[PDB]
């Protein structure tokens, strides 16, 4: 019901400052608290009462909230900082405990690469077969964090994406995949559909149609 | 010198019932508010339900009331969740963890959890659609269930060029993936191509000829 909501990545250089907000209606009236979680640990807090660090915890890691808005600090990345950050908090009531979406932050360990995108329609089998899906396949990107949004002709769509969570390849690098799945009717009746896929503030849009 | 370790999970059907266990030494048990915070495959962490030192107080999300039941025995050092009418949804890593004295530190340490997998025991094999065509071509392999399926082609001989991607879990409940790869578009005419798929599970087998 009650909801915190992150942004779901960030990248930063090692040695530099990286900010990640928890956004939600109650804390104006509660603490915020944030958590570390580094690939196939269980969690460890870092920040609790908006702003206080538990014994051990480097200095390095700060905090501070307002309103509805509280925000995790960490000035001068270390690669060992790279992990996934989740802020918590209670409901208005204190029923209820919530933790936002999590925050996967990236510390930049090898080269940048923008993702290669490959746009398949749906096979004449498949539609033959009264079902219509478009694949979206995107590789061999770093950092591993992407973003996809669909287009019919020009206009956003939302309904029947699915989209998997990116995958470390033999290389290093990512991989993931996104699918539209479209009645036969609707993907023949556009002039065009689109994958666009938004990695580190770029965006490659690859288009098909059907001929 | 703390420690916490949970118990108890394992693979079950849908409806069945499962009871973890979590053991606390290196500290006085007796005195803290406990957890269960749960966490499923590449997703977030969600409370599941907590209980306070003396069992005065206990709350549950509201994905789990009703169904699932916390407990302890402070004697006996040991948090308990019992899990009825178990749900596809309810599969994650379940933590154990714990509070400071007072709640000032919420879930200030942590076990390292126990995998409860819900999985119905029937099956769907694939449907598999050519991905057809310097180039790539590929298969989809879609709506089956469960987990997994393997892809080759030509029957192992080809391998260079090769990227099967892992599969997307639909809101169906349904898995599809696609396996590509990456050729000459000079030998399109000639090569045949095709891709093996394998889904143990639903004893199924198929070799699809991609075509242009
Ligand atoms: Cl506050």
């Amino acid at each position: 019901s009650y909801e915190l909501t992150q942004p779901p990545s960030v990248s930063v250089s090692p040695g530099q400052t990286a900010r990640i907000t928890c956004s939600g209606d109650a804390l104006p009236k509660k603490y915020a608290y944030w958590y570390q979680q580094k690939s196939g640990q269980a969690p460890v807090l870092v920040i609790y009462e908006d702003s206080k660090r538990p014994s051990g915890i480097p200095e390095r890691f700060s905090g501070s909230s307002s309103g509805t808005m509280a925000t995790l600090t960490i000035s001068g990345a270390q690669v060992e900082d790279e992990a996934d950050y989740y802020c918590y908090s209670t409901d208005s009531s204190g029923n209820h405990r919530v933790f936002g979406g999590g925050t996967k932050l990236t510390v930049l360990g090898q080269p940048k690469a923008a993702p290669s995108v490959t746009l398949f329609p749906p096979s004449s089998e498949e539609l033959q077969a009264n079902k219509a899906t478009l694949v979206c396949l995107i590789s061999d990107f770093y950092p591993g964090a992407v973003t996809v949004a669909w287009k019919a002709d020009s206009s956003p769509v939302k309904a029947g994406v699915e989209t998997t969570t990116p995958s470390k390849q033999s290389n290093n690098k990512y991989a993931a995949s996104s699918y539209l799945s479209l009645t036969p009717e609707q993907w023949k009746s556009h002039r065009s559909y689109s994958c666009q896929v938004t990695h580190e503030g770029s965006t490659v849009e690859k288009t098909v149609a059907p001929t | 010198e703390v420690q916490l370790v949970e118990s108890g999970g394992g693979l079950v059907q849908p409806g069945r019932s499962l009871r973890l266990s979590c053991a606390a030494s290196g500290f006085t048990f007796d005195d803290y508010a406990m957890h269960w915070v749960r966490q499923a495959p590449g997703k977030g962490l969600e409370w599941v339900s907590g209980i306070s030192w003396n069992s005065g107080s206990i709350g549950y999300a509201d994905s789990v009331k009703g169904r699932f039941t916390i407990s302890r025995d402070n004697a006996k050092n040991s948090l308990y969740l019992q899990m009825n009418s178990l749900r596809a949804e309810d599969t994650a890593l379940y933590y154990c963890a714990k509070d400071s004295p007072r709640g000032e530190l919420p879930f200030d340490y942590w076990g390292q959890g126990t995998l409860v997998t819900v999985s119905s025991a029937s099956t769907k094999g694939p449907s598999v659609f050519p991905l057809a065509p310097t180039a790539a071509l590929g298969c989809l392999v879609k709506d089956y269930f469960p987990e997994p399926v393997t892809v080759s082609w030509n029957s192992g001989a080809l391998t260079s060029g090769v990227h099967t991607f892992p599969a997307v879990l639909q809101s169906s409940g349904l898995y599809s993936l696609s396996s590509v790869v990456t050729v000459p578009s000079s030998s399109l005419g000639t090569q045949t191509y095709i891709c093996n798929v394998n889904h143990k599970p639903s004893n199924t087998k198929v070799d699809k000829r991609v075509e242009p």
